């Protein structure tokens, strides 16, 4: 499997090769929405 | 007297040097098998989905939990994983790019949408089946899940749990962005939330039946949908179904959350805080718990 990708936009994975940018829900923050 | 059969499936695959799924197996299993009871002239077959190692390894497991407690009739059955994902494929092909991690179509995910031609796999002289994850634990008779089947309103081909976390929610984010007023991925009683496979009610001949249902296994339906709700996932035959649910939920008899209560929180953790517990509460009495992400079952 995969695990999920925790960025609203690209794929269902994470780190997702064609997915340039993270938009992550509403209160948290980095390249996975870390903190 | 007239021999009446019941059949349930369980995937068992990759099972050799994985103790975390022998021992999951072995809770679902035990706790069927002790709590099962069915008349005299019923038989239940335990249908697996396996590799030849794992074959191997539910028969030991098996060998030790068979006959029941209750001495009915019991018939297991294996199928080959290999031959399945063969038959499945040219009907699954066009949706693997949609339901799997991540892209594109490879064999090895083919077999995670069986339940979704499971009419086309089994033979025509089974008419039900119940498809079940082996991270559950049994609570109640199994004999009475079959009674659901009952309820299923004209139209109705599977019966289904509703999905307990906003997964969902996350999932359909743009369609949700592009249609504020919309229901999906929204939480019950009155949200589309998405569905949970770890307990099917798949009604074969009823799947058979549907024009609507066969409609929309066709490579341009998947494919309308898709782009319509902007759906990208991971989980297979969960997945197919949620998405066709939201376009018609007329295909699904929902079954009341305390035959799947999902134990996973991992959602919670992952942006879902404020509206998580609106996805995962279920009241009543616990019929089937649903151990998912790994998540210890209590006792
Ligand atoms: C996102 O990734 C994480 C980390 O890998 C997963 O734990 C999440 O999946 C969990 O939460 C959503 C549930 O729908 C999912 O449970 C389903 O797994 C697929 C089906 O085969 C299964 O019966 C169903 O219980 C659960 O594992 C994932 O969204
Ligand atoms: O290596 C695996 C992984 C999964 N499964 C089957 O498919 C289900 C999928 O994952 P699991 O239930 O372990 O976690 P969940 O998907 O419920 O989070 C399991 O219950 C098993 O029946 C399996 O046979 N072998
Ligand atoms: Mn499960």
């Amino acid at each position: 499997q995969c695990e999920s990708n925790p960025c609203l936009n690209g794929g269902s994975c994470k780190d997702d090769i064609n997915s340039y940018e993270c938009w992550c829900p509403f209160g948290f923050e980095g390249k996975n929405c870390e903190l | 007297v007239v021999p009446v059969d019941y059949h349930l499936l369980m995937m068992f695959t990759k099972a050799e040097h994985n103790a975390p799924l022998q021992a999951k197996a072995r809770v679902a299993l035990s706790s069927l098998l002790r709590l099962a009871k069915f008349e005299a002239h019923e038989v239940l077959n335990l249908h697996f989905v396996s590799e030849e190692a794992s074959r191997e390894v539910a028969k030991a497991l098996l060998r030790e939990l068979l006959p029941p407690a209750a001495g009915f009739k019991c018939k297991v059955i294996f199928h080959d994983v290999a031959v399945l994902t063969d038959k499945l494929f040219p009907v699954v092909e066009a949706m693997q790019k949609y339901f799997s991690a991540g892209s594109g179509t490879y064999y090895s995910d083919s077999i995670f949408f069986l339940s979704v031609a499971m009419h086309q796999i089994m033979p025509k002289e089974i008419p039900r089946i119940i498809q079940l994850d082996l991270d559950l634990k049994y609570k109640t008779n199994i004999r009475e899940l079959f009674e659901e089947f009952d309820n299923f309103l004209p139209g109705a081909v599977i019966g289904i749990a509703r999905e307990m976390q906003p997964v969902y929610r996350h999932t359909f984010w743009q369609f949700r962005h592009e249609n504020p007023k919309t229901r999906v991925g929204d939480p019950p009683p009155e949200g589309l939330p998405g569905f949970n496979s770890g307990v099917m009610l798949l009604n074969l001949e009823a799947m058979r039946q549907s024009p609507l249902y066969s409609h929309l296994l066709e490579p341009s339906w998947v494919q309308q949908l898709a782009d319509k709700y902007h759906f990208r996932g991971h989980l297979g035959d969960q997945d197919f179904f949620t998405m066709i649910g939201m376009e018609h939920p007329e295909l699904f008899h929902v079954l009341d959350c305390t035959w799947n209560r999902q134990l996973c929180t991992w959602w919670r953790d992952h942006g879902y805080s404020d509206v998580f517990q609106a996805y995962f509460r279920c009241e009543g009495h616990v019929k089937i718990y649903h151990g998912n992400c790994n998540t210890p079952i209590p006792e």
